[PDB]
């Protein structure tokens, strides 16, 4: 698996491969790992496909509950709701999340929530088996503040490195958009990102 | 451990060592393994020190609510099935315990083995510990029912002797008791020692050692 | 996998006089090959003339002492104030010990005090229960070393009436305070020498009819 | 049970003659990958205390959660809790304490391994540590992790027993701390150059640095090593 | 414990049980009676793991000595069998199962026939002409094969009781002690004090 | 263990503490680690002791033969070269973990070397169960241009961090200087900060307090003549 | 199973003034079982002696691979194999088996006959020299041993008084370990004179 | 195999050996002797793994005899007791050692004494007035300890041997089928065919 | 470890990091990984030091014999003996090695040999445990006949990156330039590289 999720000037992109694998056996090659937990909160998951689907689907209960009482979450909160469960289960679950969303107040922010069930704000976040391939190509090439073109840039050309090194990765690079002016999936095909 | 109890004519015989052990390391010469329930039961100990010491102890406070209950003393058959069944239900759990019931009840002088499996046997004889087959040797070749109250309360000392010799893990000194229908009379604490070179002179035996 | 217990090393020792009683033990705290603190008391005064040290692991050991002290003030709101003879908190010791019988508290117990005749007692117990009243009593990384020591120079083991030739015992003459401490300073400075996690600091704890005593000796720290 | 994911390393601390000094490194390590760079390991406690932690981060915001919490419920019905009835080092310290033991015992840790800093009411200095298992023990030097092997010794050789901590200055003590870390930037393999130091000094209070970096390291030497024995070029 | 036979002949049940009890290296008894009457016309010998046996047979001693007293009638020897089977089954996918294995002689008084019933742990039952538990049948199966008939005497099931302990003793490397003998009949249960 | 090695101006100097283990248990205390390979080639050694000892002495045996056929001074890479194919040859089943330092024609040489034959070359260096607290000493207080009081001192302070904070390190500091154009100077016990004070009683025992059962004269001396 | 505390035993040696005094225990046995009384662990080539812990098979093989070499020593080199020198015969014999050791904790003890020092040494398994100045201890009790030693020692003894506190470091000390013990003895070794004793003690 | 006891008295040695082999769960044979004479005047019984013990004892007896034609001359017990026990030390060392433990009882004619000589599979070697290998001197060494004299006869020996298998066989769980016993003195080598 | 070799228009570089760890403890943090097997052939070595370092010295050992006999060997014959090493003994080894050499005739050439033994010639190379961090940065910033500066900046960053994400990896570039101009030895201590 490669996942992102990337602030930026406008708000947020998360971005991921589709990529599914039982071993070295692709079980689903259009594998959709944007998952939507509220209107403008998403998340990219990593791990355990049964641990990170179950607690995706819980978070959304929780955030549907929130919203019907206290209206709109932050991603802040979203955040704690997934951590809440990650952290508490971590002895039967394999769960490696991003969590991402856009507020007007807050704009766009991003969440990692590694194994342990810890917490870590960011600009942006890598993970997956594909994002260790990636840390020096993402480090050196990112930057505040970049414009919505930049910044789906970046995500397609890291994803395309990470998917063209890790076997655990690949297929379509599928891309979520996060700003006030609404939300718009993208999709990049192999013979748009290979060539770069 | 060597442990050992057997009834005669004039009541029942207990003798222990009183060596501890932790690996090699002798961690006691001088620990008490017979427990004084009442003044008519004895109890031995073989095994964890800390289960024998707890259970047996607990097995007093209930042969004590007996007697306020019932008005009447306990029999030795009631009081080591009590126990018996006290191990039976911390079965397969790790406890670690041999004992002897010793005492004098109606039916006469009783004596019961139990240990940690909730194994209850009645018998004339027995001895527990790493080194009951030395006892044994002695016992069974010199055994009576015709023993005297002196005549026997050697033979559980000889026997004694005997184990803490050839067995490492048993010495220190002897505790012997003897269990009449007036009570257990204690018959003193005997330094392996100086009783192995007192035997030895007088016995003839253990030609083998120098001394 | 997960390991609850830990070795934080140190030795005790507890010795009984015709009138008076010790508790001695080092002052070192440590895991493995690291030392944790040179000065980390280890024997207790916890109330009523009973002096306490736990040996072995330290987390176990405050826990253990902790309970004792607490078994002791309600000791005195129960039962109108009274003291806590040595023989009853030895015996409510063993039921603090034996309520873990299946996850022990890793430590090797001491207490000493007097008994209800003004004599030296000193209390023994094991992990789980098990206990003792003795003369003498080495605990803890160097009891091995020490108890034969004290088997020699406070029950004068193996040593005959010159002369004789092993048929008249040395006779069991009591020893004062004095001549007890010089002991445990010896015992200790020995074990110091040989073993690797006793050192630092001494601390030993007297006890007498006019209370609880603290006398402090350095130890060498290598 | 459970292993550490993410982790913290060295917490190191010591005694001067009016407070205590306390520093950690700015470093979330994810095994050998040096994941997560922006870090706070030390979490102040009012303005008296400041609790370094080691190990498990998730295990750490836990604890860092609870401490908050701690803070707010004495408050609760509390007219003094600015005053006389605030917290101090030892209450937090005994509280962090019994939690860490009472997991153990249920055979569930936190896996961190915890130094509490601060002064008390009194202007005594309070340096405490406890770990997973709950060991507790205190020294005029306290470090957790690597800090235990190469910062004690260090700072051990400025006060190596209680009589030193009255002569030992601040500027002194920050010195030997400094010093230490940059030992461990250069020893450690989970370390990171830049790390949060604080000081709490009864008279000048909560002293908190961050965004420290070790600086004044040697590295020329190394032109002059080649190969690794018989090489010359 | 080891080794207990049971044979059901004409007019009666004979069930031999052997008398060593062995812990360690050291045999603490040479007189053990391995052995519950659980009514008049009911006997049930016993063999398994120390502790578990001697609990199991008193439970049910008693369950059935309850039966007889609510009822004022004895449960036939069928029925007991049932009820042991039962607890065994039950017990053997208990957190920790009563490891024993039983022979059931009884003497039907309804339908005037002797019954031996084998269970084991698992809960196993069979109505056997004559049975055995652990390596005892190994021995000694043949010999009954050959020599049982139904309309056997309660002496020549004695004699052909002997003649498998002697085998028993001659092949066996475990010296189990010689064997208590008990015949079940019309009359109730005895104990045959020399054999 | 604690061993160190430090290089400065004309040469360089090799220190290690005094204290041997069995376990808790200090078996020597006044055990002597700064072993000989050739008289200005001295190596220390940490690990299984008795390997230690082996290893070097073969190899100093085989180095002396060597120098004797060459007509010529053994160097540090020869020892070094020697030690690593040997050692590597079983596997790491050789517990030696040697400091190795001397001076040769060619100048000064300071090496370490590891039960599995890996070598690295430094100006300082530091190994066993102290050489984190020994290294922190010489991280803090290292520098170029070093002078052989300034190494001496930089090694010996690196020595007693070991002894004071390692339980596995204790008692006294060996040293050995090796300068160029100088004979070696091995300094034992160069420093004694850990003399056992004074008892506080005397144990000597009255004579005829043990005792015996039999006496007779051992004959140690031959067979005699008439 | 570990052979090292299979059939029990203890060796001690001590230096006094112008004397060195060499004891051990008698008993060997099967862990717990005590089979023989008599079992000296004490053995002498010419005037050095060497005193082996440990595997008692082993003891006896080294005890007679030790005679057969010093032997030899002796027809070639034309006189008695010193200490110092025997010593290094021990390490080197116990470190030629380093991969498929001997079970042994020997200890040399004795007086170079030329320069009249006395001299003691204590080894590892496989070779490691212990050249102590105080004394040595070997065997399943020289935890106990450390201790008794360390504290009832003081250099520059005479003999009959090493005599009595090598003696209490071993009966003391056999006293705490339950496979060492039933019956000792002591070397008292002079430049030309040596004194054997037999101590009593408790024997279980 | 299992029991192997001997005792040295006044003028002989004494060798008692079980009669028992066992296969699986199977008493194959109750009248093995296990012993061979290794010469006119030394006798050595053994016990240990199966097949092994035979192997080695037949080895040793080759050995020596093939010395005693070579020599024209008796090696002494001691002698051969010391040859024994360097096989053993050297086998336990090898890539499949000789499990076996053994006894040499042997009368010095030059010395005119007898000889009991106790060596295990290690090589651990002793001699005793009596001994024992395996679990048979837990139950014997205290009969022994205690009637024990070395100025008894034969007869008492004999008497003392009675008493230490009597014990054998009431407290071990074992059947080992009774003893073969053989007397070594100045006259040779004979066997008590009533015991 | 950080280890590469960079094939550029005037011959070939070595790159490495100087760090040399016993689990976190860094033993050495100025190893030379560096290692001249003949004038102009070198090695960087990965994996067990013990074992590199027994191969590179055999192998200096078997070049210094065929220069006595038959002349300068190629870096194709260099490698070959690498293998033959690493291939043989792959049970009872741990080596990862990187063979960069200068002929006139063949110019820069860089040949990888990872674990198995296998040899697998390249443009260029990367290696050690730091080397996954960068996958992505190097193929994306690599270039067939750079110059030298450009080659510099090139290793100067990528191993920035690597030493920057591996813990394992620090301490200071140690370089290795190799053409028809001679050896050229570099270094570049944290001050520099870490503010890339
Ligand atoms: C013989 C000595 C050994 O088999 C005998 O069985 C004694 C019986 C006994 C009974 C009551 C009191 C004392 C001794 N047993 C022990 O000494 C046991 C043997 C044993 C060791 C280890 C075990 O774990 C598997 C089980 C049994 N020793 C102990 O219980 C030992 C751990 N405890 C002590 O030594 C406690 N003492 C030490 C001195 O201070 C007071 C407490
Ligand atoms: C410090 C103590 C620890 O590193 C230091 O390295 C010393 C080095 C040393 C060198 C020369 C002389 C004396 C000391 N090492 C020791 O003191 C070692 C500690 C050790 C014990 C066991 C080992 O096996 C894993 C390795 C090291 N002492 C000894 O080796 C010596 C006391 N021998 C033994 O303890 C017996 N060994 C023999 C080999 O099998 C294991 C037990
Ligand atoms: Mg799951
Ligand atoms: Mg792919
Ligand atoms: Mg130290
Ligand atoms: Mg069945
Ligand atoms: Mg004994």
């Amino acid at each position: 698996t490669s996942i992102m999720a990337v602030t930026f000037k406008d708000g947020v992109i998360l971005g991921a491969d589709s990529r599914t694998t039982t071993g070295a056996y692709i079980a689903n090659r259009v594998t959709d790992k944007l998952t939507r937990v509220h209107d403008k909160i998403w998340c990219c998951r990593s791990g355990s496909a049964a641990d990170t689907q179950a607690i995706a689907d819980i978070v959304q209960y929780h955030l549907e509950l929130y919203t019907s009482q206290y209206g709109t979450p932050s991603t802040e909160t979203a955040a704690s709701v997934f951590k809440e469960l990650c952290y508490e289960n971590k002895d039967n679950l394999t769960a490696g999340i991003i969590v991402a969303g856009y507020d007007d107040k807050n704009k766009g922010e991003v969440y990692t929530i590694p194994l342990g069930g810890s917490v870590h704000k960011l600009p942006y976040a890598i993970a997956g088996s594909g994002s260790t391939f990636i840390y020096g190509y993402c480090d050196k090439n990112f930057r505040e503040n970049m414009s919505k073109e930049e910044t789906v840039d970046f995500i397609k050309h890291s994803l395309s490195q990470a998917i063209k090194w890790d076997g655990s990765s690949g297929g379509v690079i599928r891309m979520v958009v996060l700003t006030a002016a609404g939300v718009e999936r993208l999709i990049f095909y192999p013979d748009e990102y290979e060539q770069l | 451990t060597t442990t050992l109890a057997f009834k005669f004519q004039h009541g029942v015989i207990a003798a222990v060592d009183s060596r501890a052990s932790a690996g090699s390391y002798i961690s006691a010469l001088r620990m008490n393994k017979v427990i004084e329930i009442n003044p008519y039961l004895l109890g031995t100990m073989s095994g964890c020190a800390a289960d024998c010491q707890y259970w047996e102890r607990l097995l007093a406070k209930e042969c004590r609510l007996y007697y306020l209950r019932n008005g009447e003393r306990i029999s030795v058959s009631a009081a080591s099935k009590l126990l018996s069944n006290m191990m039976c239900q911390y079965r397969g759990m790790g406890l670690s315990m041999g004992s002897m019931i010793c005492g004098w009840d109606k039916k006469g002088p009783g004596l019961y083995y139990v240990d940690e499996h909730g194994t209850r046997l009645s018998g004339n004889m027995f001895s527990t510990g790493s080194g009951n087959t030395y006892a044994y040797g002695v016992l069974d070749s010199n055994y009576k029912w015709d023993l005297s109250v002196e005549d026997a309360l050697y033979l559980g000392k000889r026997s004694i002797l005997a184990a803490a010799h050839r067995d490492a893990y048993s010495g220190g000194s002897v505790n012997l008791y003897h269990v009449t229908e007036d009570g257990w009379i204690y018959h003193g604490n005997h330094d392996v020692g100086e009783l192995f070179w007192k035997v030895k002179e007088e016995e003839g035996s253990f030609n083998n050692v120098i001394g | 996998q997960f390991n609850p217990y830990g070795d934080n090393g140190g030795t005790i020792l507890g010795i009984a006089g015709e009138d008076f009683a010790v508790l001695a033990g080092d002052t070192r705290n440590i895991t493995d090959y690291s030392i944790n603190s040179r000065y980390e008391p280890k024997v207790f005064d916890c109330g009523d003339n009973i002096v306490m040290s736990a040996n072995g692991f330290a987390a176990d050991g405050d826990a253990l002492v902790k309970r004792f002290k607490n078994s002791v003030k309600w000791y005195h709101f129960d039962h109108n104030d009274k003291k806590l003879s040595i023989n009853s908190a030895a015996r409510n010791i063993q039921h603090l010990l034996y309520s873990r019988r299946f996850f022990p508290y890793y430590v090797y117990n001491i207490i000493a005090g007097l008994d209800e005749d003004g004599k030296g007692a000193v209390y023994s117990f094991d992990p789980v229960g098990s206990y003792q009243r003795e003369q003498c009593r080495a605990g803890g990384a160097a009891a091995s070393l020490i108890m034969p020591f004290l088997d020699n120079q406070v029950n004068f083991k193996n040593q005959y009436e010159p002369g004789t030739n092993g048929k008249v015992k040395k006779p069991l003459k009591y020893l004062s305070v004095e001549e007890v401490i010089k002991l445990v300073r010896d015992s200790f400075t020995s074990a110091t020498e040989r073993h690797i996690q006793v050192g630092d600091g001494l601390e030993i704890l007297i006890v007498t009819k006019d209370g609880v005593r603290k006398e402090f000796y350095e130890l060498k720290r290598d | 049970t459970q292993q550490p994911i993410v982790t913290g390393t060295s917490v190191i601390s010591m005694k001067y003659d009016n407070g205590v000094i306390i520093a950690a490194d700015n470093l979330g390590s994810y095994g050998s990958l040096l994941r997560f760079n922006g870090v706070e390991r030390l979490i102040p406690v009012g303005d008296n205390t400041v609790v370094g932690i080691s190990g498990d981060i998730s295990d750490m915001q836990h604890i860092e959660r609870l401490l908050k919490d701690l803070v707010t419920e004495n408050a609760y019905d509390n007219p003094l809790a600015d005053a006389e009835e605030a917290l101090e080092p030892s209450y937090i310290f005994e509280y962090l304490a019994t939690v860490m033991y009472q997991r153990r015992s249920k055979m569930n840790p936190l896996w961190n391994a915890i130094i509490v800093a601060g002064v008390q009411s009194n202007g005594d200095q309070f340096l405490r540590y406890v770990n997973l298992l709950g060991v507790t023990y205190s020294s005029p030097t306290l470090a957790t992790g690597f800090g235990a092997h190469m910062a004690n010794p260090l700072l051990r050789k400025v006060v190596d027993r209680e009589s030193d901590i009255p002569k030992t200055t601040v500027q002194v003590a920050e010195e030997a701390i400094v010093n230490a870390m940059r030992v461990l930037y250069y020893r450690d393999a989970r370390s990171s150059r830049n790390f949060s130091l604080a000081i709490i000094d009864k008279n000048t209070g909560l002293t908190f640095k961050k965004n420290l970096q070790v600086e004044n390291m040697k590295w020329d030497f190394a032109k002059d090593i080649k190969g690794y024995g018989t090489q010359k070029i | 414990m080891d080794i207990i036979l049971g044979i059901r002949v004409q007019d009666s049940v004979i069930l031999a049980s052997s008398k060593a009890v062995t812990r360690g290296i050291s045999v603490l008894k040479d007189s053990d009676d391995k052995t519950r009457q659980l009514s008049p016309h009911t006997l049930m010998s016993f063999a398994g793991e120390a502790g578990d046996t001697v609990q199991f047979a008193e439970y049910i001693q008693a369950n059935i000595q309850l039966y007889s007293i609510r009822e004022d009638y004895e449960l036939s020897p069928q029925a007991v069998s049932s009820f042991v089977r039962q607890e065994l089954a039950k017990s053997i996918r208990s957190r920790r199962p009563y490891q024993v294995n039983v022979l059931i002689g009884g003497y039907d008084k309804k339908k005037n026939k002797p019954e031996l019933y084998q269970i084991d742990y698992l809960g196993t039952k069979v109505e056997l002409p004559y049975g055995a538990h652990g390596y005892s049948g190994f021995y000694t199966f043949s010999l009954l094969d050959h020599h049982y008939r139904p309309d056997m005497t309660t002496e020549e099931g004695l004699d052909l009781l002997k003649l498998c302990v002697q085998e028993l003793e001659k092949r066996m490397p475990m010296d189990f002690k010689g064997v208590i003998v008990k015949i079940v009949d019309k009359d109730g249960i005895r104990q045959v004090d020399d054999f | 263990t604690t061993i160190v090695g430090v290089k400065f101006n004309n040469g360089v100097v090799i220190a290690a503490d005094t204290r041997s283990t069995q376990g808790p248990i200090v078996a020597d205390k006044n055990c002597a680690k700064l072993h000989r390979i050739s008289p200005k080639i001295w190596c220390a050694g940490a690990g299984t002791a008795a390997d230690t000892e082996a290893v070097t002495q073969l190899i100093g045996s085989n180095i002396e033969l060597h120098s004797l056929y060459t007509s010529r001074e053994p160097r540090v890479v020869s020892a070094l070269q020697m030690l690593k194919q040997h050692l590597f040859k079983y596997q790491g089943h050789i517990g030696a973990y040697l400091i190795v330092a001397g001076v040769d024609p060619t100048g000064s040489h300071l090496f370490s070397i590891h039960a599995h034959g890996s070598t690295d070359v430094g100006y300082y260096l530091s190994l066993g169960s102290g050489s984190l607290a020994a290294m922190a000493v010489l991280e803090s207080h290292w520098k170029q241009d070093l002078t052989k009081e300034e190494a001496i001192k930089l090694a010996s302070d690196a020595i007693q961090a070991g002894i004071w904070n390692d339980l596995g390190s204790g008692s006294n500091v060996d040293v050995c200087v090796m300068e160029i154009g100088k004979d070696a100077e091995y300094l034992r016990n160069y420093l004694t900060p850990n003399v056992r004070e004074e008892k506080q009683k005397s144990y000597k025992f009255p004579r005829g307090t043990t005792a015996v059962l039999k006496e007779s004269i051992v004959n140690i001396c031959d067979i005699q003549e008439e | 199973s570990d052979p090292s505390s299979i059939n029990g035993g203890i060796v001690v040696a001590m230096t006094g003034k112008d004397c060195v005094a060499i004891a051990c225990d008698l008993r060997l046995g099967s862990q717990s079982l005590g089979v023989s009384n008599k079992f000296e662990k004490i053995f002498h080539y010419g005037h050095v002696f060497l005193g082996i812990t440990g595997l008692a098979t082993d003891v006896t093989t080294l005890n007679e691979m030790f005679r057969y070499k010093t032997n030899l020593y002796k027809l070639k080199e034309e006189r008695a194999i010193e200490p110092e020198t025997f010593t290094q015969l021990v390490s080197s014999s116990l470190y030629e088996r380093r991969f498929g050791p001997y079970f042994v904790g020997p200890v040399v003890a004795g007086i170079n006959s030329k320069s009249g020092k006395p001299f003691i040494a204590g080894f590892d398994l496989i070779g490691c020299i212990d050249e102590a100045k105080d004394f040595i201890v070997s065997g399943t009790a020289s935890d106990q041993l450390f201790g008794m030693c360390e504290s009832l020692y003081e250099p520059n003894l005479e003999p009959e008084d090493l005599f009595e506190t090598i003696s209490q470091a071993l009966l003391n000390a056999a006293d705490r370990d339950a496979l060492s013990g039933w019956g000792a003895v002591v070397y008292i070794i002079k430049k030309d004179e040596v004194v054997k004793r037999y101590l009593k003690m408790r024997q279980d």
